[PDB]
């Protein structure tokens, strides 16, 4: 099966798309808004944990707002919908890596690059862990480097198409 | 909507153990830190400790591991036990309900619902009933003196509750003897001095002594 | 402990004015977990502010919490009669123990009122038992400050009196005071003129009321 | 910049006349969005006028303005236009531009609005007001000024050259059958001050370059 | 702060998974022995690794419990999801239950004895459901051992149980695919 | 054509109470295209709720939306001072393409205050021009409902008087109203006594203020 | 669900990526190394049998090396991981084709083009079979042709980006 839940958060923005994680969705942090170019990748990629979480929090937001709360909490809905929100093979991958002593994603912490003047942001990638110890930035520094490169490539693709 | 009611021995001889209990009602006995707080008139409010159904229990270091707060989920009542009691442990003791707001305490809320409070006295003194001596007298004034009693409370009314204007009943005092003393007074017109009768109705329930004394206008 | 120092100790204002209550913390209060309680006498404390600035349920807009770190403030504007009590400062963001302030009592400021003094000789019944209690009443006076000086045969007394004050009355906002001189029957009969001298703002000069044994 | 729509155009025309309202986008991808015009005639409610899809392919009109109004856009200039022709007196209203996006991914809504555009359709000529006093006749008394037979709106009434503001009520103007506006400004004052204090209303009608001051006095 | 290519600053975010508490279960770990999977703001499920048994019989009267229908329907689903994810379960006498009055009381006897142990299957399922901080519970081709004698699953109250790891829904949601997988015919 | 009927027309509540605004549709409609808007006078409409229940950015969470089929609800949990204005529901997709409600006004509920009536005779300058406007003023009253009856020589007048009401005063929440009877100088001097009669639920009995020319 | 197992084999190579099938993984053949441009398609394509086999052999290699061998062979791990390695609907497709008499992939034999001087290689495609008879090259010759075209297009995209 393959995920299908679409993210809807275009209201009041400069251009449709993107997704804003409100303060309620973030541990001890203020709101964080991600643009269309980053979030639109979630419609295609099959292996970005953060995208699965975006759909998860959006489903929770939508379900709470559009359905009336039951007296006793039922988990029927999430059991029915889980595979349209997350890729259960993605966290199988993280489970198999854990079993193997390879650093893995526990879905809680993410990193992204943020342009110091234009504010442009990359799609957050999961900060890996192993036996309770989170990777140091040095462990994946070259990943951060190529991410900065893709940001520069995209910024140059935008200036070209902005003619 | 929750209601906390506290009970227990308010009288403790020194070098013994104070034992109090808090009955929780009108709400589940869950999802909160059950809190004990005492208030001495001289030193203010002192936080005693906390016991949560999650298993966490933390106390005030100043209580030096002589305090224990147990939960008892079946009777929906948490308890306070203070051993090796001293004179300074005399205070008003309060129930507390600190609502828990997060599985990881990511957000916290202070104690919102408090019991009525039970006065607790620490003394070797025994129970003794009051001696009610009168106060002998425009608009002149009169009253009653309630001397040498233990423990508090004592109640006093005038003309069996019919007289409530101009009456003042002062707080009790503590003599070096360890016994308490009170005075209650009322202002009346001087024209009605000889015509209308006045009587103060004192009752010290802990000794079941009830002494009513009239006015003595010598 | 994070000690919370509250100023002022007592604040005297009349209905309609503004009360500014201060609470300073020794250490920075974590996540602004600072609360305010209102305690009326004999009652238990009542939550009125949590999170330094958020009001509790049923707390009118008059109450405004304002602070951060070590500098916290509760301001009550358009003071209503029901708002006069002792307000307490509480922090709950630290590790054990959570602490409280020593309090700020908010009393009503009325026009000055001089005490009405009364002297009460010991009861003949009390004299039978062997200890004498002379009592001085100070009735319906504002402000609360007042000295009573006991004088027997014009001799100033110390260490034999104990005073006790009523709470501010609801209709007039006036305190009352009772001071009792306890002496042995032996010393009571030794002397004759028993005096209670009261010094207070409403009195131009201290007033003295007295009795003589066997009047 | 900030996400906004900057209004332009509007004004006063006689029946049958024409007016072009325009509205330029700032700080958002104008071409992504449908565009809309909404008006509020005085004393009535919000009323939709016309709309145009994001790419100009489709335009829609309220039945009341069909054949008279023409909506259009220029995505290169990031601009939206409303050409109101054959104007009627009932077309008098404030007008608003507002964006919307009509896709299955979003609900329908108008999130970004321009500021009001004032449109007045009348045969009346601009005319300064005639200011007549409202004289007072123990306790408190009321005096005022009657600002009659002026066009168009607005007028600014102040009392005692700005110094007297307490207890003043300048009423909304009523459109009389003549096509001209009329209003009253009143102020309550202590009856005792009727003799000591002088009372002037200052009526400024900027569209007709008229500034009138009138003494209100008893009897 | 870390600056890459001079102009891109490295920044982080941490999701507050408790926002999902009303739609999906949340797992977390209190300490080595005590683990929790909570549902909503009122009820939940405590998973215990212990040497102290709570059930001395060998019955699991689910048919009775179902007919009487007093238990929490969500909690029973979780119990079923847990037990139906145990690989190669074949010692039905190692599983004891008590559902009197609608409570949830489930006890797996891990001491029934490496990879062919019934404890292996049970612990693997426990590992996957308390995924957040289960690494401190225990220390071979995925096959696990423990010195503890029992895994106990009891309903509990909503309290601040998540004292070691913050609540997460991943462990539960990723277990859902293991149901009726590597299950034996009977 | 679709018709959206909001109710009540005017919702009178004090600060700090739940406001429940209703919108009923002619036909059954898809909730996804129902929207709510706040409109204060000095600015442009503000989107509050879209998609029946989604709250727009900047809306302070006391505002909520719900509804289905033909009945839709906007709810404000604790009315705040800035929350007193006009509110409109909206449906997109039928005919008209964008349908609006007639609007609900939420006002501050107050203690009943009686109007203080004043009558003003026509000025002599106005008579020298040929028209007479006699003004009747109703000052600082609540609720807004007030009846003004113009009587000349004890004759009921209809069709010759316009009214105008101020907006609720920001301090004391009261209203003020003026009635302007406009007569030609000819008809003005035909009759002698001029009176406005005010009936308001704050008055003990209908109050009449009169004058006689001269 | 959707596959997620990533291939890790960049050590000692001229540029990260690609995958080398060792002699143990090949029937009667020496080592065969495939470059990044070919193998990187396995991260995206949902219908290349060879990509599913690459993940399968890599999982087997990883699991054997990183987990300790049990006394008795357990198949618990592969049952847990199969859907993160292969697309069970891909071999459903091959099964349905077989049922229908249409040539299908039995996952054992693959073909690729190999540049005679630069050594560049295409992503191997499955050599189809039907009722025990493997297709002749003539049966899919035009497929091989378009594969050579994509190779030429990619070689020209490389010379352009190599500036
Ligand atoms: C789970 O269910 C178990 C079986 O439940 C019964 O059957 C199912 C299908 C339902 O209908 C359920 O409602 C039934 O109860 C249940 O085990 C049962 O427990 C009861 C005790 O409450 C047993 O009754 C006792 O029976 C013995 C004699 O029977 C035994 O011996 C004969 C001969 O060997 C066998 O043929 C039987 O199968 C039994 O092995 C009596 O001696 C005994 O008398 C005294 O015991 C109790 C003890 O406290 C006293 O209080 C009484 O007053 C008696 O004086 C009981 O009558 C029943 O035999 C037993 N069944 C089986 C098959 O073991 C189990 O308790 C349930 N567990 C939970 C947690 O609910
Ligand atoms: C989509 O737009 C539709 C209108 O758009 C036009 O038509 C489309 C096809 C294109 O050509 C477009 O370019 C046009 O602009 C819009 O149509 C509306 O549909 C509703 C039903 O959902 C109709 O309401 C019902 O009408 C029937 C018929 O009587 C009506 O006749 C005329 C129109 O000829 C109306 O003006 C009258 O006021 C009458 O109401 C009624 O029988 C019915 O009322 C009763 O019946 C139902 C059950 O049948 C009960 O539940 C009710 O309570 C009543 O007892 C409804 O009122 C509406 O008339 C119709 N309008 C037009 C102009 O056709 C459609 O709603 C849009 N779809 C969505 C999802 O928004
Ligand atoms: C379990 O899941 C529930 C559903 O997701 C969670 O419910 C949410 O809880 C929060 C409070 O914890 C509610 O917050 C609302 O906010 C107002 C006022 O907030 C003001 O501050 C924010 C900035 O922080 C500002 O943006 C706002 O505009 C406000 O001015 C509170 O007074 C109310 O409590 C109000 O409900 C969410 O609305 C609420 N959502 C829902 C759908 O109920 C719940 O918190 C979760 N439980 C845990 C423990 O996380
Ligand atoms: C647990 O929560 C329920 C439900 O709370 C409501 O729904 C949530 C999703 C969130 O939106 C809350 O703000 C809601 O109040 C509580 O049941 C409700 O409690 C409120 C008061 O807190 C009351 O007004 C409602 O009538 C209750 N019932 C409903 C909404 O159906 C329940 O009390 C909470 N339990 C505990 C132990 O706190
Ligand atoms: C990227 O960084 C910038 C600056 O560090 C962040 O912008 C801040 O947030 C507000 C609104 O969110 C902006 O208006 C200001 O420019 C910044 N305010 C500050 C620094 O107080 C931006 O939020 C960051 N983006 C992400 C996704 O973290
Ligand atoms: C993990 O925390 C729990 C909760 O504090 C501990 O549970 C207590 O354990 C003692 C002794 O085993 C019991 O007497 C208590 O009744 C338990 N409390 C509760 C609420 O169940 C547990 O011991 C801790 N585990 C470890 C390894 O420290
Ligand atoms: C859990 O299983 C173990 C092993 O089957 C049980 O231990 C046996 O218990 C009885 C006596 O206690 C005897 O059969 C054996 O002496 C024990 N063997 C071992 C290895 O301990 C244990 O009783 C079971 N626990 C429960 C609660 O049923
Ligand atoms: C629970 O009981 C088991 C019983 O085996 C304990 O494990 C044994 O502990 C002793 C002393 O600590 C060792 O000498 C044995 O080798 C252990 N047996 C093993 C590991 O199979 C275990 O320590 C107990 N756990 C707790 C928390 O009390
Ligand atoms: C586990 O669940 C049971 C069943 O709900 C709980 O016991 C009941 O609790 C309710 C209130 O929550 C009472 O009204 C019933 O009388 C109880 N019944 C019985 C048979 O006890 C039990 O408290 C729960 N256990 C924990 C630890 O939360
Ligand atoms: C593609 O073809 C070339 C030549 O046919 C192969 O290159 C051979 O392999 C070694 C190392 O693998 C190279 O160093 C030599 O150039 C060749 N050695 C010979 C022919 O003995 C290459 O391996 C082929 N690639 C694939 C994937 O089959
Ligand atoms: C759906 O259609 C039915 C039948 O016309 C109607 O009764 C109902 O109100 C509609 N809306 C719903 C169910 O939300």
């Amino acid at each position: 099966g393959t995920f299908t839940w679409t993210l809807s958060d275009s209201e009041g923005k400069d251009t449709p798309g993107g997704y804003c994680l409100t303060r309620w969705m973030l541990i001890e942090a203020e709101l964080k808004c991600f643009g269309n170019t980053a979030v639109a990748k979630c419609n295609e990629k099959h292996d970005e944990e953060f995208c699965d979480m975006l759909r998860l929090f959006d489903f929770n937001k939508q379900a709470i707002q559009r359905l009336k709360a039951p007296a006793q909490t039922s988990i029927q809905l999430i059991n029915k919908a889980v595979n349209a929100l997350i890729n259960d093979q993605l966290c199988m991958k993280n489970h198999l890596r854990d079993i193997m002593g390879i650093p893995y994603c526990n879905y809680s912490k993410y990193w992204y690059l943020n342009h110091t003047t234009t504010g442009r942001t990359s799609l957050p990638k999961c900060w890996l862990v192993s036996n309770g110890s989170y990777l140091n930035e040095t462990h994946f520094s070259d990943d951060i480097e190529q991410q900065a490169d893709n940001m520069i490539t995209e910024m140059l693709q935008k200036e070209y198409m902005e003619r | 909507q929750v209601q906390l009611q506290e009970s227990g021995a308010g009288l403790v001889k020194p070098s013994e153990t104070l034992s109090l209990s808090c009955a929780v009602s009108g709400g589940p006995f869950s999802g909160a830190y059950w809190t004990w707080i005492r208030q001495t008139p001289g030193k203010g409010l002192e936080w005693i400790g906390e016991a949560g159904r999650s298993g966490t229990t933390n106390y005030n270091p100043s209580l030096k591991s002589r305090v224990t707060i147990s939960l008892d989920t079946s009777k929906s009542q948490f308890s306070l036990k203070l051993t090796s009691v001293t004179a300074a442990d005399t205070a008003v003791y309060f129930c507390g309900r600190r609502q828990i707001m997060s599985l990881s305490n990511l957000y916290k809320r202070p104690v919102d619902s408090w019991g009525r409070g039970t006065p607790v006295i620490v003394s070797s003194a025994s129970t003794k009933g009051p001696s009610v001596f009168p106060l002998a007298p425009g608009t002149a004034a009169l009253g009653c003196l309630v001397k040498d009693y233990f423990p508090e409370p004592v109640t006093v009314s005038w003309n069996s509750g019919a007289l409530t204007s101009g009456v003042h009943t002062f707080p009790a005092v503590l003599q070096s003897s360890g016994l308490y003393s009170l005075s209650s007074v009322v202002t009346v017109p001087s024209s009605s001095l000889g015509t209308q009768t006045y009587i103060c109705n004192v009752n010290h329930k802990p000794s079941n002594t009830k002494v009513d004394k009239r006015v003595e206008p010598k | 402990e994070i000690v919370l120092t509250q100023s002022p100790g007592t604040l005297s204002l009349s209905p309609g004015e503004r009360a500014t209550l201060s609470c300073r913390a020794s250490q920075s209060v974590t996540k602004n977990y600072l609360a305010w309680y209102q305690q009326k006498p004999g009652q238990a404390p009542t939550l009125v502010i949590y999170d330094a600035s958020t009001r509790a349920s049923g707390i009118p807009d008059r109450f405004i919490g304002s602070g951060s770190g070590t500098d916290f403030t509760l301001t009550i504007s358009r003071l209503e009669p029901e708002d006069f009590a002792v307000y307490y400062c509480h922090q709950y963001g630290s590790s054990p123990p959570y602490t409280f302030g020593r309090g700020t009592k908010l009393e009503i400021k009325r026009t000055v009122a001089a005490p009405s003094v009364f002297i009460f000789p010991p009861s003949d019944e009390q004299l039978k038992s062997g200890t004498a209690s002379v009592v001085c009443l100070l009735n319906n006076f504002y402000p609360r400050e007042a000295k009573v000086q006991w004088k027997v045969d014009n001799a100033l007394q110390s260490g034999n009196s104990q005073e006790s004050v009523t709470e501010q009355d609801s209709k007039d906002s006036t305190y009352s005071l009772s001071s009792t001189l306890t002496l042995s029957k032996a010393d009571y009969e030794k002397h004759k003129v028993y005096a209670c001298e009261v010094t207070h703002q409403g009195l131009s000069s201290p007033v003295t009321k007295s009795f003589n044994r066997g009047e | 910049d900030e996400v906004q729509l900057v209004q332009s155009g509007g004004g006063l025309v006689r029946p049958g006349g024409s007016l072009r309202l325009s509205c330029a986008a700032a700080g958002f991808t104008f071409k992504s969005y449908s565009m809309n015009w909404v008006r509020q005639a005085p004393g009535r409610g919000l009323e939709w006028v016309s709309s145009i899809t994001s790419g100009g392919s489709k335009t829609y009109y309220a039945d009341v303005v069909k054949g008279r109004f023409t909506v259009s856009r220029d995505n290169a200039k990031q601009s939206l236009y409303l050409q109101m022709n054959s104007l009627r007196a009932e077309d008098t209203a404030i007008y608003f531009c507002a964006r919307s996006l009509h896709s299955t991914s979003q609900p329908s809504y108008m999130d970004v609005w321009g500021r009001k555009i004032t449109v007045i359709v009348s045969s009346a000529s601009t005319k300064g007001p005639s200011v007549f006093p409202l004289a007072p006749s123990g306790g408190t008394a009321a005096l005022g000024c009657l600002v009659k037979d002026y066009f168009p709106e607005p007028v600014t009434v102040s009392w005692n050259s700005g110094a007297l503001t307490s207890g003043v009520h300048t009423f909304p103007a009523v459109l009389q059958s003549s096509g001209l506006y009329s209003l009253s400004s009143v102020v309550t004052v202590p009856s005792s001050s009727l003799g000591t204090q002088t009372y002037i209303c200052n009526v400024n009608h900027k569209p007709s370059n008229t500034k009138v001051d009138k003494r209100v006095e008893p009897k | 702060t870390s600056l890459y290519k001079g102009v891109y600053e490295l920044q982080t975010l941490e999701l507050n998974m408790e926002t999902l508490n009303m739609t999906m279960p949340l797992s977390c770990t209190k300490n080595n022995s005590h683990h929790y999977i909570m549902v909503g703001n009122e009820t939940g499920l405590e998973l215990t690794l212990t040497n102290t048994s709570i059930i001395n019989h060998k019955f699991c009267n689910l048919s009775d419990a179902h007919k009487k229908n007093l238990y929490d329907h969500a909690l029973m689903s979780i119990i079923s999801t847990f037990h139906l994810s145990i690989p190669n379960f074949n010692q039905y006498e190692a599983m004891s239950c008590d559902f009197n009055g609608g409570k949830i009381s489930v006890q797996y006897n891990l001491s029934h004895s490496h990879c062919g142990t019934v404890a292996n299957g049970v612990l693997q399922t426990f590992m996957r459901m308390a995924w957040g901080g289960s690494y401190i519970a225990l220390d071979n081709w995925d096959c696990i051992m423990t010195s503890y004698q029992y895994l106990i699953i009891q309903n509990t109250t909503w309290e601040d149980h998540c004292q070691f790891s913050r609540p997460s829904p991943i462990g539960y949601l990723c277990l859902l695919s293991q149901r009726t997988r590597d299950i034996y015919i009977s």
